[PDB]
């Protein structure tokens, strides 16, 4: 199985620098051309940079919008491709995908993306509060519970339930920017009302930019 | 550079029907058009290479055709699993470019939301703020109205909504509405109520609690 795994995203001030990494497995890395492709609401999917094989001088190519600011490199001994970004702009904000292109044709494998935010605001880790079920959160045989993940910056946060064992019925809402400039979101799940007080429900919140890793047990109230 | 135009940008089809996505190139690209599917929170997945060649493991209901400048991705029978954004990409010449994407919505029968209200946690109240959350779960169509009433006084300017993308398993939406007050203002009132109207509800649904019970 081919896997591509990016890392290094986060928050940086305008004009700043940041290096993204991607580690590949499942193909002969040194033979293939590694790419970064970014995605934003405004520009959609956008090819950023490519580095080809060492056999053809590890040749690099850049989109015109990043040329002179970004440098793509590879370490074949680590099966790694890197994107060193400098002089970053607000409009460089977006999700950055590691991707293989098959010798100038399809992007036939993609990573999961790593998020870059270019902004002058500061990192802030969230507070996590339970959305506690009762009877006004019980619709017959179904109850709802959740976690409120409030006042953080930048995007993203990830929320899992019971360390990933619970995925059915989960809704993690898009984050909303509050007037304070901080994000907030809720993650909810619907469960059998009979399971309240007999099954444990824990939301696992991770906000990497603040090194926040919180597990919140959500219990019915008093 | 070659511009790929995907129009319409939004398609809505009933389950079981055929749908076609359009990708038009501003210059000749031969057959070098590739199609990708990107589900919500997911990565692009290559479906069709070179206009018509479906990748291994792609369901047989996906096909592609076209050459020159006019290309079509087709899904013969549409299931809710096909809810996604669909992108074309050319590799006829450098730099490679992508279309802006077309979103697929899959219609379904009307589904009224299940409604739930959540008081603010004791934990958050110690921090001087109260968030009250109203959840509308698994409804269709997307249009819904949520109103906050505090001792029957209609609230304005102190709530925000968030809606999920359409669910690829049941074609529904879910919505959260969060009312934010200072603790001082929260403790000045008793009845907190979320009132919901939706095409599937024969009369508006109110979920409420009394502060401290
Ligand atoms: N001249 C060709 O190699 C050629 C010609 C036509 C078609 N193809 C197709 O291309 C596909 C893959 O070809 P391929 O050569 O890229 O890999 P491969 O899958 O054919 O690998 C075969 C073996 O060659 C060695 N190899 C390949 N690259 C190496 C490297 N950098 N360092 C050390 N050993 C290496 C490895 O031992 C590898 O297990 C195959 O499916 C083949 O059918 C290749």
């Amino acid at each position: 199985e081919v896997k591509l795994e990016e890392s290094g995203g986060g928050l940086v001030q305008p004009g700043g620098s940041m290096k993204l990494s991607c580690v590949a497995s499942g193909f002969i890395f040194s033979n293939h051309w590694m790419n970064w492709v970014r995605q934003s609401p405004e520009k959609g999917l956008e090819w950023v940079a490519e580095i080809r094989s060492k056999s053809i001088n590890s040749a690099t190519h850049y989109a015109e919008s990043v040329k002179g600011r970004f440098t793509i490199s590879r370490d074949d001994s680590k099966s790694a491709v890197y994107l060193q970004m400098t002089d970053l702009r607000t409009e460089d904000t977006g999700v950055y995908y590691c991707s293989r292109n098959y010798y100038g044709s399809t992007y036939d494998y993609w990573g999961q993306g790593t998020t870059l935010t270019v902004s002058s605001a500061s990192t802030k880790g969230p507070s996590v509060f339970p959305l506690a079920p009762s009877s006004k959160s019980t619709s017959g045989g179904t109850a709802a519970l959740g976690c409120l993940v409030k006042d953080y910056f930048p995007e993203p946060v990830t929320v899992s339930w019971n360390s990933g064992a619970l995925t059915s019925g989960v809704h993690t809402f898009p984050a909303v920017l509050q007037s304070s400039g901080l994000y907030s979101l809720s993650s909810v799940v619907t469960v059998p009302s009979s399971s309240l007080g007999t099954q444990t429900y824990i939301c696992n919140v991770n906000h990497k930019p603040s090194n926040t890793k919180v597990d919140k047990k959500v219990e019915p109230k008093s | 550079d070659i511009l790929l135009t995907q129009s319409p940008a939004i398609l809505s089809v009933s389950p079981g029907e055929r749908v076609s996505f359009s990708c038009r190139a501003s210059q000749f690209v031969g057959s070098s058009i590739h199609w990708y599917q990107q589900r919500t929170n997911g990565s692009p997945r290559l479906l069709i290479k070179y206009a018509s060649e479906s990748m291994s493991g792609i369901p047989s209901r996906f096909s592609g055709s076209g050459s020159g400048t006019d290309f079509t991705l087709s899904i013969n029978t549409v299931e809710s699993e096909d809810i996604a954004d669909y992108y074309c990409q050319q590799s006829h010449s450098w730099p490679f470019t992508f279309g802006s994407g077309t979103n697929l919505e899959v219609k379904r029968t009307v589904a009224a939301p299940s409604v739930f209200i959540f008081p603010p946690s004791d934990e958050q109240l110690k921090s001087g703020t109260a968030s009250v959350v109203c959840l509308l779960n698994n409804f269709y169509p997307r249009e819904a109205k949520v109103q906050w009433k505090v001792d029957n006084a209609l609230q304005s300017g102190n709530s925000q909504e968030s809606v999920t993308e359409q669910d690829s398993k049941d074609s529904t939406y879910s919505l959260s509405s969060t009312l934010t007050l200072s603790k001082a203002d929260y403790e000045k009132h008793k009845v907190y109520a979320c009132e919901v109207t939706h095409q599937g509800l024969s009369s508006p649904v109110t979920k409420s609690f009394n502060r401290g019970e």
